[PDB]
C-alpha cells in the first residue's frame, strides 16, 4: 500500500539487512555506513514517521543476532549504535542505552533531538533501578547526563534538563549550562516543583534554585529561597555577601516581613539603617501615612460594625471590647477605651477584663511610646485583672517590632513569678508574643524557670509552654524542648487531663515548626505519657514539625488517625493538622477540602468540632464562598461546638477583608442566635475579625508570593485554633486572652514603595489576580483584569501589583510589602 | 434557603507542558483522591427506634398531593388518580410544615399522612441542573475583554463584592442577552461563568421549555424559576432564546397561541408581579432583532451584549489560544491569516487550527506548518458587485 | 476453643506517588510422629 520510492528504501534496507547476514566479512562496514547514514538523515529530519526505523522493525532480532555474532572490532560498536536508534521505537527491555554503551560514542545530537529525549528518559530509569552498588556502571551514564544538560539548554528544554536532573536526584550541575537568558526559566521551573516533591529533595531543589540565583547576584530571589530553607546561615551569608547597600535594604525589608532578625556586627556599611529596617520601627509611621491616603483614621465604635440600628450583662461587652480591639487595630486612635477611657475596661464583670485592657496594646499596635503611655495610664490598678491585661497590652504593642530598648522585657519581667496566676498569666504571654521571632536567650531564661514551682496552675504552666514555643519557632532550642518535657512527664494522668496540658506539647511543636524528619527523637522521649494524653501530644507535635510540608504519607497517617473510633481528641488535633501540612501548595488545599466535607458528614463530633478549625487555617483572610457556604451550612449545627468553632472560621476564612456577603452572613446569625449567648459573644468576634483593622491587615502566614510561611504566624494561629480545640473551657471562660495571640499574624497587606532613600515614591501599578495564560513549564505568571492605582495601595488575597510604567525598576521581583525602587536609567 | 449547590471540579494543573512538575500536580491529585476513598473505606468498616418507626411505616409509601388540611389530625389527600380521601396524619409528620400542593407521603393500604417529601422537583427541571463544571476558564477566551468585564460586573461581583452595590443603593442587573453572529464565545462566556461561579447554573435551551401538553410549557418554566430561588444564588442560562420569545404577533393557530403562552409566563418570571430572588438570568441568541421587546425589556435584561466578530488583536488573541496545546513549528507565523479582511469567528479560528492539524497529520508530520496552515484556512472557511462603489 | 475476637481492620493503606520512596528511605535506614499407642484398659478402640 506503499509508493514506489518507499518500496524501493525497503527493498534497500532489505538488501543491507541481508548482506549483514551473510558471512562475508568483508563487505560489513559500507553496509553499516549505509545504514548509518540513511537512519540518521531520516531521524535528523522534521519527519515524525522515520522511514528506516518503520521499514527495520521486522529485523529488530536480526540485528541483535548480527550484533551479538560478529567479532570484536570497530563493526560491533559501528552495529550498536543502529540497534539502539532502532530500540528508540521498539522497547519494553529498555536496550537504547544499553546498546549506546557498548557503541561509536559520537556526539548525541546528530541522531536528531528525540533521540536525545528518549535516552534522557532512560538515562533516568535506569539510575532509579540501580542499586547503590555498580557505582562503575555509573560514571558512564553521567558521561550521557553532561551530554544531555547542555543539548537541552541549547534548544529551549530547560524543563526537559530540570527533570532529568531531579530525577537522576543531582541538580548540581545546571550551574555549568545556565546562563543569564536562562536563570529565570530554570529557577521558577525548581521553585514550582519544590512544593510537590518530598524531603530531602524539597532541600536540594531549593538549594540549586539558590545556587542558580547567587551565581548571577540575584541576592533577593536567593533570600527568599534560603528563607524557605529554615536556616540562618545561609541569609546571614546572602544579606552579607553583597555589595549595593539599596538591595541590602530591601533584603532586610524582606528579613523584617518575615520574623528574622540579623545580628550584624560593626562592620556593614549602614548597620543602624539596616537594623532599623529589620526591627520594623518605621511600621507605625508607614502604617498611619497608608491610613491617612485612604481616609480610614476615623475610630468606629462596635456599634458601626454590629449595626443593629438598621436592618450588655457581662459577655457581650467583652465582645465589645474584643470587636473594637479587632477593628481599630494599629490605628493608635479609638473612641471607648481612647477618649472617655476607664469606661470599657470596667463593667467587664472581672475577668473579661484581663483581655479588655489587651485591647488597649492592639490598638496601639506597632507603637511603643503610644503604647507606654496609655498602658502605662492603665497599668496601675487596684485589681489584679487590669494590670495583668496591660501587661499583655505592652507585649502587643512591642509584637512585631523589635526595639532596641526592651520595654516589654523590662515590664513584663518584673511581673513575671509574680505572687499571683494572673499577673503571670499575662506578663508570660506578653513576653511569649513580644519577642516571638526573637529565639533570644534571655528571655528564654526568665521563662522556662517558670513552667516548675509549686506556685504555678496548669495556666501558668501552659501559657510558658507557649511563650517559649513563640519565642524559639522552629529553632530545636535544647533548653525549651528538655523544660517542656520535664513538666509533661512530672504530672500524674489526672492534673494531665486539664485541657490546659495541651499547650506543653504546643510548645513543643512549635519549637519544632517546619523541622519535619528531625523530630524522630521529641516522638521516642515522649513514648511514656499516659495513653489519652499521649496520642494528643504526639500528633500535635507531628502536624506541627510538618507545618507547610505538603506531605502526603503525613496527611495519610492523620487520616488514618481520625479513621478509628474512639467513642479521642487526638482526632480533633489530626484534622488540623491535615489543614496544617496542607496550607502550601494551592493542590493540596482544595483537595483537603473534599476531605474536610468528608469528615464533616463521616465523622463523629469530636472531629466534626475540628473540621472548622482546618477550613480557618487552611483559608485565613481568604474568604471563598466554597470554606464560606461550608461554613455558614453547619452554623445553624445542633452541637454548640460545632457551631462556635464555624462562626469563628467564618471570622477567621474572612479576618481583615471588610466582606459584605460575609457581614451580612454575620448580622443574620446575630439575630438567628440572639437568645443563645455563647453564639452571640462568637459572631461578635466573627464581625470583629471580619473587620479587622479596617481592611488593612491580614493573617495568612504566607506572605511573600504565597511562598514563605512566617513561622511566627503559624504559631499565633496555632495557639489560637488548638485552645479551640476546646472552646466551652479555654476561651469561652477563663483564658479568652488566647485569641491575642493572633497578634503574632496580623501583618499589613499593602504594597508601600520607596526611593533610595526610605522616602515615599508614589507610583502608578496595576493591581490584579496572580493568573497566567500558558505556563509552559517555567513561563512567569502575568496579571490578567488589571485596575490601576498609585501606591500606596492594598493589595488583597491572590492580588499582584506590577509597574504600570517602566520607569522604576524594583529591587526585588515581587510588590508586596515595602519595595525600594530604583530609578531606571535606560528610560520612562 | 436551601444554599449553593456548587459544582465539584479539580485543580487546574498550570503547565499545560508533559513535564515533571505536571506529573507532581497530578500525582498529588490522585494520592488526595486515594487518602480520601481510604477514609471512606474506613469509616464503613469500623462502622431501633427509628427502625421500628420506619417499619410502622408503609413499606411501598405512595405520593399524593395534600389538599385542605384540617383539624391537628386528619387532613384531605390526594392519590394522584383524581380520587382523594379523608386521611390521617401520624405523630412521626413534622406538621407545621404541610402546606396545600405540596406532595406528601401516604401509607400505601392505611392511607395515613407520614411524610412530605419536599422535593418533589420534575425530572426535566432537575436535569437541567449543572453539577460538572466545563474545563473552560476564562482564560480560554481570547479578547472579548468588554463582554467578560459586563458579565463579571452582572453574576460575580454582586456575589464577590456585594459591598460595592450597597454603599451606593443600586440593585446590579439581573438580566444579561449575548447577542451575535453564529459563534462568537456567545456560549463560551456562560461555560467561564459556570466554571469559575460558586452559583448554582441551570442549563436551559429555549427549544426545551416547550412540552407537547396544554399548560405544560409555563408550568415547567415556573418549575424552572422555583428551583433557580430555592437555590440562592443561582445563574439560568437560556441558551438560543429565541427558540421561546420571538416576536408576538396575532396567532391563529393554537400551539403558537401556547408558546405565546409559554413565552408571557418566562416574562412573568423574569419581572412580574411579586418578586424575584437572587435568580439572575444570561440568555443567548444569534438574532437579537427578531425578539419581543417585552423580553429585551430593561427590566428583565439590563445588559445587553454584543460579540461581533473579533478585530485583528482579537484574532490573535483567539489563534495563540487555540495553538498554545500545538506544537507549532518556527516557520509559522500567524499574521498573515490575521490580516486577511474576512469574516473569521473564533470557532472559523479553532477549526482552522484543527485542520492545520490533521494537514500535518496527513502529511505524515506532527508539528504543523505555515503551508498546512494556508491550506487549512483555504478548505475550512466556506463563505457589492465589482465597481458599484468606487 | 473459641473462635476469638477478630477486630477491625484498616483496608490496605493506600500506595501513593513517594509511598514506595519512603519504604526505601525505612529500609535503607534500618515433628517426631510416633508410630506407637498405648491404651489404659478401659480402651476406646475404633
Ligand atoms: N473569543 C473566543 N475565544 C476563544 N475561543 C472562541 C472565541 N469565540 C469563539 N471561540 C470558539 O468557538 C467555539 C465555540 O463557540 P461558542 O460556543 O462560544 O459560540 P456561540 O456564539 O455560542 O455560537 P452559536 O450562535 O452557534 O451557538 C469554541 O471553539 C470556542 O473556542
Ligand atoms: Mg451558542
Amino acid at each position: 500500500e506503499l509508493s514506489e520510492e518507499d518500496k524501493q528504501l525497503q527493498d534497500e534496507l532489505e538488501m543491507l539487512v541481508e548482506r549483514l547476514g551473510e558471512k562475508d566479512t568483508s563487505l560489513y562496514r559500507p553496509a553499516l555506513e549505509e545504514l548509518r547514514r540513511q537512519i540518521r538523515s531520516s531521524t535528523t529530519s522534521m519527519t515524525s514517521v522515520p522511514k528506516p526505523l518503520k521499514f527495520l522493525r521486522p529485523h529488530y532480532g536480526k540485528l541483535k543476532e548480527i550484533y551479538e555474532n560478529m567479532a570484536p572490532g570497530e563493526n560491533k560498536r559501528f552495529a550498536a549504535d543502529i540497534i539502539s536508534v532502532l530500540a528508540m521505537t521498539m522497547s519494553g527491555e529498555r536496550e537504547c542505552l544499553k546498546y549506546r554503551l557498548v557503541g561509536s560514542q559520537e556526539e548525541l545530537a546528530s541522531w536528531g533531538h528525540e533521540y536525545v529525549r528518549h535516552l534522557a528518559g532512560e538515562v533516568a530509569k535506569e539510575w532509579q533501578e540501580l542499586d547503590d552498588a555498580e557505582k562503575v556502571q555509573r560514571e558512564p551514564l553521567l558521561t550521557l547526563v553532561k551530554e544531555i544538560v547542555p543539548y537541552n539548554m541549547a534548544h529551549n528544554a530547560e524543563h526537559e534538563a530540570c527533570d532529568l536532573l531531579m530525577e537522576i536526584e543531582q541538580v548540581d550541575m545546571l550551574e555549568k549550562d545556565i546562563d543569564e537568558n536562562a536563570y529565570a526559566k530554570v529557577c521558577l521551573y525548581l521553585t514550582s516543583c519544590v512544593n510537590y516533591v518530598p524531603e530531602p529533595e524539597n532541600s536540594a531543589l531549593l538549594r540549586c534554585a539558590l545556587g542558580v540565583f547567587r551565581k548571577f547576584s540575584r541576592f533577593p530571589e536567593a533570600l527568599r529561597l534560603a528563607l524557605m530553607l529554615n536556616d540562618m546561615e545561609l541569609v546571614e551569608d546572602i544579606f552579607t555577601s553583597c555589595k549595593d547597600v539599596v538591595v541590602q535594604k530591601q533584603m532586610a525589608f524582606m528579613l523584617g516581613r518575615h520574623g528574622v532578625f540579623l545580628e550584624l556586627s560593626e562592620d556593614v556599611e549602614e548597620y543602624e539603617d539596616l537594623t532599623e529596617i529589620m526591627s520594623n520601627v518605621q511600621l507605625n509611621s508607614n502604617f498611619l501615612a497608608l491610613a491617612r491616603e485612604l481616609d480610614i483614621m476615623e475610630p468606629k465604635v462596635p456599634d458601626d460594625i454590629y449595626k443593629t440600628h438598621l436592618e450588655d450583662s457581662a459577655r457581650m461587652n467583652l465582645a465589645s471590647s474584643f470587636v473594637n480591639g479587632f477593628v481599630n487595630a494599629a490605628f493608635g486612635q479609638d473612641k471607648l477605651l481612647t477618649d472617655d477611657g476607664n469606661k470599657w475596661l470596667y463593667k467587664n464583670k472581672d475577668h473579661g477584663m484581663l483581655s479588655a485592657a489587651a485591647s488597649l496594646g492592639m490598638i496601639l499596635l506597632w507603637d511603643v511610646d503610644g503604647g507606654l503611655t496609655q498602658i502605662d495610664k492603665y497599668l496601675y490598678s487596684s485589681e489584679d485583672y487590669i494590670k495583668s491585661g496591660a501587661l499583655l497590652a505592652c507585649g502587643i504593642v512591642n509584637s512585631g517590632v523589635r526595639n532596641e530598648c526592651d520595654p516589654a522585657l523590662a515590664l513584663l519581667s518584673d511581673y513575671v513569678l509574680h505572687n499571683s496566676n494572673t499577673m503571670r498569666l499575662g506578663s508570660i504571654f506578653g513576653l511569649g508574643l513580644a519577642y516571638a521571632g526573637s529565639n533570644r536567650e534571655d528571655v528564654l531564661t526568665l521563662l522556662l524557670p517558670v513552667m516548675g514551682d509549686s506556685k504555678s496552675s496548669m495556666e501558668v504552666a501552659g501559657v510558658t509552654a507557649l511563650a517559649c514555643g513563640m519565642i524559639a519557632v522552629g529553632s530545636c532550642n535544647g533548653d525549651v524542648t528538655s523544660t517542656i518535657l520535664q513538666t509533661i512527664m512530672e504530672k500524674s494522668e489526672t492534673e494531665l487531663k486539664d485541657t490546659y496540658a495541651r499547650w506543653l506539647p504546643l510548645g513543643l511543636g512549635l519549637n519544632h515548626l517546619g523541622k519535619g524528619e528531625a523530630i524522630e527523637a521529641i516522638l521516642a522521649a515522649l513514648e511514656v505519657v499516659s495513653e489519652p494524653f499521649r496520642s494528643f501530644a504526639n500528633t500535635l507535635v507531628d502536624v506541627c514539625a510538618y507545618a507547610g510540608s505538603g506531605n502526603v504519607l503525613k496527611v495519610q497517617q492523620l487520616l488514618h488517625i481520625c479513621s478509628e473510633h474512639f467513642d479521642g481528641a487526638h482526632q480533633g488535633v489530626a484534622v488540623l493538622g491535615i489543614a496544617l501540612i496542607a496550607m502550601g501548595e494551592e493542590i493540596g488545599a482544595e483537595m483537603a477540602l473534599r476531605t474536610f466535607g468528608h469528615l464533616l458528614r463521616y465523622g463523629e463530633p469530636t472531629l466534626r468540632r475540628a473540621v472548622p478549625l482546618a477550613l480557618a487555617l487552611i483559608s485565613v483572610s481568604n474568604p471563598r464562598l466554597n470554606i464560606l457556604d461550608t461554613l455558614s451550612k453547619f452554623s445553624h449545627d445542633a452541637d454548640p461546638e460545632v457551631s462556635y468553632n464555624s462562626i469563628f472560621a467564618m471570622g477567621m476564612v474572612g479576618s481583615g477583608t471588610n466582606n459584605a456577603r460575609l457581614a451580612a452572613m454575620l448580622r443574620q446569625l446575630a439575630q438567628y442566635h440572639a437568645k443563645d449567648p455563647n453564639n452571640l459573644f462568637m459572631v461578635r468576634l466573627a464581625q470583629g475579625l471580619t473587620h479587622l483593622g479596617k481592611g488593612t491587615l491580614t493573617l495568612c502566614p504566607y506572605h511573600s508570593d504565597r511562598q514563605l510561611m512566617s513561622q511566627v504566624a503559624v504559631a499565633g494561629l496555632l495557639t489560637v485554633l488548638v485552645s479551640f480545640l476546646d472552646v466551652r473551657n479555654i476561651i469561652l471562660g477563663k483564658s479568652h486572652y488566647v485569641l491575642y495571640g493572633l497578634v503574632a499574624a496580623m501583618q499589613p497587606r499593602m504594597l508601600v514603595t520607596f526611593d533610595e532613600e526610605l522616602r515615599p515614591l508614589p507610583v502608578s501599578v496595576r493591581v490584579g489576580q496572580a493568573v497566567d495564560v500558558v505556563g509552559q513549564a517555567g513561563k512567569p505568571k502575568t496579571i490578567t483584569g488589571f485596575q490601576t492605582h498609585t501606591t500606596p495601595v492594598l493589595l488583597a488575597h491572590g492580588e499582584r501589583a506590577e509597574l504600570a510604567t517602566e520607569e522604576f525598576l524594583p529591587v526585588t521581583p515581587i510588590l508586596e510589602g515595602f519595595v525600594i525602587l530604583r530609578k531606571n536609567p535606560n528610560y520612562d | 434557603t436551601k444554599g449553593p449547590d456548587a459544582a465539584s471540579k479539580l485543580p487546574l494543573v498550570t503547565p499545560h507542558t508533559q513535564c515533571r512538575l505536571k506529573l507532581l500536580k497530578l500525582e498529588r491529585i490522585k494520592d488526595y483522591l486515594l487518602m480520601e476513598e481510604e477514609f471512606i473505606r474506613n469509616q464503613e468498616q469500623m462502622k431501633e427506634e427509628r427502625s421500628k418507626v420506619d417499619d410502622l411505616r408503609g413499606t411501598p409509601m405512595s405520593v399524593g398531593t395534600l389538599e385542605e388540611i384540617i383539624d391537628d389530625n386528619h387532613a384531605i389527600v390526594s392519590t394522584s388518580v383524581g380520587s382523594e380521601h379523608y386521611v390521617s396524619i401520624l405523630s412521626f409528620v413534622d406538621k407545621d410544615l404541610l402546606e396545600p400542593g405540596c406532595s406528601v407521603l401516604l401509607n400505601h393500604k392505611v392511607h395515613a399522612v407520614i411524610g412530605v417529601l419536599m422535593d418533589d422537583t420534575d425530572p426535566l427541571v432537575t436535569v437541567m441542573k449543572v453539577e460538572k463544571a466545563p474545563q473552560e476558564t476564562y482564560a480560554d477566551i481570547g479578547g472579548l475583554d468588554n463582554q467578560i468585564q459586563e458579565i463579571k460586573e452582572s453574576v460575580e461581583l454582586p456575589l464577590t463584592h456585594p459591598e460595592y452595590y450597597e454603599e451606593m443603593g443600586i440593585k446590579p442587573p439581573k438580566g444579561v442577552i449575548l447577542y451575535g453572529p453564529p459563534g462568537t464565545g456567545k456560549t463560551l462566556l456562560a461555560k467561564a461563568v459556570a466554571n469559575q461561579t460558586s452559583a448554582t447554573f441551570l442549563r436551559v435551551v429555549g427549544s426545551e421549555l416547550i412540552q407537547k401538553y396544554l399548560g405544560d410549557g409555563p408550568k415547567l418554566v415556573r418549575e424552572l424559576f422555583r428551583v433557580a430561588e430555592e437555590h440562592a444564588p443561582s445563574i439560568v442560562f437560556i441558551d438560543e432564546i429565541d427558540a421561546i420569545g420571538t416576536k408576538r404577533y396575532d396567532s391563529n393557530s393554537g400551539g403558537e397561541r401556547e408558546i405565546q403562552r409559554t413565552m408571557l409566563e418566562l416574562l412573568n418570571q423574569l419581572d412580574g408581579f411579586d418578586s424575584r430572588g437572587d435568580v439572575k438570568v444570561i440568555m443567548a441568541t444569534n438574532r437579537i432583532e427578531t425578539l419581543d421587546p417585552a423580553l429585551i425589556r430593561p427590566g428583565r435584561i439590563d445588559r445587553k451584549i454584543e460579540f461581533p466578530l473579533p478585530d485583528e488583536k482579537t484574532k490573535k488573541r483567539i489563534f495563540q489560544i487555540h495553538t498554545s496545546r500545538m506544537t507549532l513549528a518556527d516557520d509559522v507565523t500567524l499574521d498573515d491569516l490575521i490580516m486577511a479582511k474576512d469574516d473569521l469567528s473564533g470557532a472559523d479560528i479553532k477549526a482552522i487550527c484543527t485542520e492545520a492539524g490533521l494537514m500535518a497529520l496527513r502529511e505524515r508530520r506532527m508539528k504543523v506548518t505555515n503551508e498546512d496552515f494556508k491550506k487549512s484556512k483555504e478548505n475550512v472557511l466556506y463563505k457589492t458587485p465589482e465597481g458599484l462603489y468606487l | 476453643e473459641v473462635p476469638k475476637e477478630k477486630e477491625k481492620e484498616k483496608v490496605s493503606t493506600a500506595v501513593l506517588s513517594i509511598t514506595a520512596k519512603a519504604k526505601k528511605k525505612e529500609k535503607e535506614k534500618e515433628e517426631p510422629e510416633p508410630n506407637f499407642q498405648l491404651l489404659d484398659n478401659p480402651a476406646r478402640v475404633m
